[PDB]
């Protein structure tokens, strides 16, 4: 996260860290949608060009974390995957369309003051909350700067970072990338003339772009950190996966009934 | 960096 | 209907976080 802030403790209890077994390292962010299901970005697990294609054994999921590197014995919970599901029509060849993925835990985690699920939007909430001008929040342990002087500091934060960005008009979004944006995407970030900044960045993928409803007081996950061109560049915006449009696929995979 | 987690998880 | 979106240390304790208002105001 660029131009963000340290998060407060338990300020985003649905935030999940995607940890790599060997070598140990941070792959991406994710969100907890239920005691046993995790939602992330597909490109975190599968991206041929960068020669990336992980499997259930290669990873670990870490829930209830604040710090990026510490092993939080008393608050975090480490789980193993049972099965991973990637959208059949996820396009990793040209635009990252449908960059979404679900992960099944081996055993349900126990909710706590540091571990709690986020909500998924319904037609009405989506309808009324996803409007240009409205602000959403982004979180992650990703890079703090697009680029930086090697060895002089540490590109990654100590604790979870948070940033609040506004949604941008499709027309504005479309006129900013030579990439082919689709209906399963959306953008956010300030405009050059807005006087503020911020953006997600490498390592932030899979993180949730959430929103709060003043009527029912609950948090809703409207998007997923997906792609971008640089980090925090003027006249450039971050792209997110449209969770609402992909909701039937989620529903189909989950099968609660 | 990372502090170590129980080896039980790391194979 | 499963409890969700209500933070145990915030919503559930009538406490709000530091930048939350920035979100809400964007609505009006
Ligand atoms: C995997 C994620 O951590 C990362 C998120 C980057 C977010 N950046 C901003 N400004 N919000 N995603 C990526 O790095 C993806 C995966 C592969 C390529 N990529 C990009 O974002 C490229 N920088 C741009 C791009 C390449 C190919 C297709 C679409 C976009």
């Amino acid at each position: 996260i660029v131009e963000g802030s340290d998060a407060e403790i338990g300020m985003s209890p649905w935030q999940v860290m995607l940890f790599r077994k060997s070598p140990q390292e941070l792959l991406c962010g994710a969100s907890l949608i239920s005691d046993r299901w995790v939602l992330t970005a597909a490109h975190c697990l599968l991206y041929p060009p960068w020669d990336k294609n992980f499997t259930e054994n290669d990873l670990l999921v870490r829930i209830g974390k604040h710090s990026r590197t510490r092993y939080e014995r008393n608050i975090e919970k480490i789980s193993m995957l049972e099965k991973i599901y990637i959208h059949p029509r996820y396009n990793w060849r040209e635009n990252l369309d449908r960059d979404i993925a679900l992960m099944k835990l081996k055993k349900p985690v126990a909710f706590s003051d540091y571990i709690h699920p986020v909500c998924l939007p319904d037609r009405e909430t989506a309808a009324s909350l996803l409007q240009a001008g409205y602000k959403g929040r982004v979180t992650g342990w990703g890079n703090l700067k697009e680029t930086w002087t090697a060895n002089v500091g540490k590109g990654q934060p100590s604790v979870l970072q948070v940033v609040n960005l506004p949604i941008v008009e499709r027309p504005v979004c479309k006129d900013s990338t030579r990439i082919r944006i689709t209906d399963n995407m959306f953008c956010a970030g300030y405009k050059p003339d807005e006087g503020k900044r911020g953006d997600a960045c490498e390592g932030d993928s899979g993180g949730p772009f959430v929103m709060k409803s003043p009527f029912n007081n609950r948090w809703y996950q409207m998007g997923i950190v997906s792609w971008g061109e640089g980090c925090d560049r003027d006249g450039k915006y971050g792209f997110y996966t449209h969770v609402f449009r992909l909701k039937k696929w989620i529903q189909k995979v989950i099968d609660q009934f | 960096d990372f502090e170590e987690i129980p080896e039980e998880y790391l194979q | 209907e499963a409890d969700c979106g209500l933070r145990p240390l915030f919503e559930k304790k009538s406490l709000e976080d530091k930048t939350e208002r920035e979100l809400l105001e964007s609505y009006i």
